[PDB]
């Protein structure tokens, strides 16, 4: 069926608010975790976080941004970024019914849900509520807000599937593609950041706690003293289109999209089963003639995760020996937008040769023994990569993407 | 600030034009691109701005610029 | 191409607690619609809604129900019913790589979100959160509290669009039948019902106000009165699954899915354009060799709304516009679950020769003439039928049904 | 009654009769307890008991007994 490619990417993460600040946090192996007032102060036992250090004051004009809560602002200038990477202008993408947005979050708007309700419960009541929380809130807000001010005609929806959010959106960007329907379609999302959705992952004794004093420390993926995730928020898109369309145009491509896998555990809610992910990196490895050369492991930093990742990685490859790296360590965990972010952070390992470095094992565990994980940075010419994002539930998500020729 | 440029203040910024599109016989509807949602709000941030409380009827009225001045300077 | 058919029907609605309730309402042109006293309490100026008239307190297992909200519990229940309906024993579903669902809702929980956010403000702080809102209030929950308790192997993620959410699910499994992905896609969605969702509409002058004292009334699509949509709660359910696979087992099949359409306005947030609608009316029926004897609209009673619809419907149709029922004016507008909804309730109408009633049209619109708007109970031999499903954000989904053979 | 009611949360928390609740018997072990079912049953006592219990002294709580040490230990 029709061939996808990457024809274009945006960021705006705890590491950078672009793709070239990205690049070079990757590269120096550099935290993106910062101590956050707000959520001690709401009563929480994790204090930090993965924040994007950015004033978007005025980057979004009123008539689009009243509509909005955080997820879909950082979608948003992801995919302006996105569109100007790729070479697009409006008479291209606007108004075409070839020309779709596959976009997600997680969580939507708990902030803007708990605000309604509290303006519906004081002294002025429905007057206080305003008219936008539900655009703000809905979980499909992520698409909504895009694909009309972007003017967008093809298809229009969000997918959700917790941490999986954006890998999902993405493959299924390329089935959209592969099944002839559209030429074009921007994929990925975005998730706030805020004490009304972090506090209940932290009653799940979920997020990290025994590092709040470094904060830089304490997302640690692989590492035997890791103590759960650090939260973080973000967004990213990328322009998913099909092969001969790029290549008419003269479009830059970073990578074919050469698998994607989705699959289901069928088996626990919040512990990921092994089998399911087993099943679901060798989906998206079928028909693949060349071998995996990076691996961005999903790689949240709990306890209960990171070694039944690695498990799985083990029973997928036996005696070969793909890089593995966690993002995260540097990153937090940006929930329904960290599969797009780490298939970007991948294209830019891909594009610019080299392997990201998990940062922060201080001690390796014992279960994460005779993997190639990779602790510094390190210059490679790679042809083959690929991004594991899994999700309670039991939802997984696998992207391989290689260089094109 | 007078009334009339508190009164203006807020409609630009609630309507994203420039100020010297805010004239006093500019329409909210025909003349800045206000729609139902932004009526909504636009009733809500006078209510607020002005420490006052705009019956739906008198709300519906209040279409032009001039017709939120007049209002809000009638009801102190 | 893999054609896709569906085997088994399942629903919680506010007409009834499975599809032989339902059936007999639809027959009645009976309301679903209430009076409300948590609507009225909670500061709101519509008291209406279509609730679920059935005590859900301990219908699921305590270890599976722990994790859900509302929507899910709708569609948990609907589930049940759509499997028993096809006649799957576990081990034809269960632990089944190629056996998936895409389930989900508009809005995740309200609910939830507003509770875990009183409960860490209160004097227990994190404590009282306990560790199963984000399960609750995620907006993947429908899709995560299904797949894990009923062992699905394959795809597994949610489709969120607002109004249109579960229509695109629906249309999502068929695209994994077309792409040989997957044997059977169990589809559909919930909402639950609350005022802490319910009063964000209100706020938007979108809920109607002038029919508290005479409830059954308020839902009036194309009534020259209407003034609003009535929100309400449910689920829905089919089983979506590949033709030869359905044969090869006997399976009862109601009808094929024979059209998909799925566009973007790229213009209004809140407010239908119209092109939208009628490019995904046509993408439907493109490739459908016999004519549409049954529209069920979108119809949410909104003054906006219903005649931008009829105005599109003529647009596609021209002078050979279909019989058409809103059933919303019985139902309400159980937002994420009403795509779902409405294709049973349309299969129904198929697998039984009946048009279901548009009722309380005391005064039919100015700009409803002219068109055969079905206001009683009308028994007739259909075989293609069409129905309808709008979201904000201008998401636009269709699907066409058509009896086999 | 202390023991009947707190039989009683432990097994409608865990799905468990009053006999099968024994001082020995393990949450995890025995009565089929996840970690998510282990923070809400040291709300649900927290509840009964009207106490607070510390995440230090919480994470030591295994058996019927080791939580019967603050039903009655301190009450
Ligand atoms: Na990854
Ligand atoms: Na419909």
């Amino acid at each position: 069926m029709k061939r996808a490619v990457i024809t274009g990417l945006g960021i705006v993460s705890s590491i950078g608010n672009n793709q070239q600040e990205v690049l070079a946090s990757l590269r120096e192996g550099r935290s993106g975790i910062t101590f956050s007032q707000e959520l001690k102060d709401s009563g929480m036992r994790s204090h930090v976080w993965g924040n994007v250090k950015l004033d978007t004051t005025g980057l979004i004009d009123r008539k689009v941004v009243r509509f909005m809560s955080d997820a879909s602002i950082y979608a948003f200038l992801s995919m302006e970024q996105a569109i100007a990477d790729a070479g697009l202008s409006p008479e291209a993408y606007q108004n075409n019914p070839r020309v779709g947005l596959i976009a997600g979050s997680g969580g939507g708007s708990p902030r803007f849900q708990v605000f309604g309700a509290d303006a519906m419960r004081g002294p002025r009541g429905l007057k206080a509520v305003g008219p936008y929380v539900v655009t703000k809130a809905m979980a499909s807000g992520v698409s909504a807000c895009l694909a009309t001010p972007f003017k967008i005609h093809g298809v229009n929806y969000s997918i959700s599937s917790a941490c999986a959010t954006s890998a999902h959106c993405i493959g299924n960007a390329v089935e959209q593609i592969q099944l002839g329907k559209q030429d074009i379609v921007f994929a990925g999302g975005g998730e706030e950041l805020c004490w009304e959705m972090a506090c209940e992952f932290d009653a799940m004794g979920a997020l990290s706690t025994k590092y709040n004093d470094t904060p830089e420390k304490a997302s640690r993926t692989y590492d035997a003293h890791r103590d759960g995730f650090v939260i973080a928020g973000g967004g990213g898109m990328v322009v998913v289109e099909e092969l001969e369309h790029a290549l008419a145009r003269g479009a830059h491509i970073y990578a074919e999209i050469v698998g994607y896998g989705a699959t289901s555990d069928g088996a626990d809610m919040v512990a990921p089963s092994g089998e399911g992910a087993v099943r679901c990196m060798k989906m998206a490895m079928h028909g693949v003639d060349t071998p995996i050369d990076y691996l961005n492991s999903h790689g949240t930093s709990t306890p209960v995760g990171d070694v039944k990742e690695l498990a799985a990685i083990r029973e997928v490859f036996g005696d070969k020996s793909p890089a593995i790296s966690a993002t995260k360590a540097m990153t937090g965990h940006s929930l329904g937008a960290a599969g797009v972010q780490e298939a970007i952070y991948s294209l830019l390992m891909l594009e610019h040769g080299f392997i990201a470095p998990s940062i922060n094992i201080e001690e390796l565990d014992e279960q994460a023994a005779g993997l190639n994980i990779v602790t510094e940075t390190t210059d490679r010419e790679l042809t083959t990569v690929m991004s594991n994002s899994f999700g309670f539930g039991g939802t997984n998500a696998t992207l391989v993407m290689r260089k094109l020729k | 600030s007078t009334i009339e440029e508190r009164v203006k203040k807020i409609i630009g910024e609630q309507l994203g034009v420039k100020q010297e599109e805010v004239t006093n016989n500019a329409s909210f509807v025909e003349d800045l691109g206000a729609d139902s949602l932004d009526t909504v709000e636009l009733v809500m941030a006078l209510e607020e701005e002005f420490d006052t409380e705009i019956p739906d009827e008198e709300a519906e009225k209040i279409t032009t610029v001039q017709a939120a001045i007049d209002y809000i300077n009638g009801h102190q």
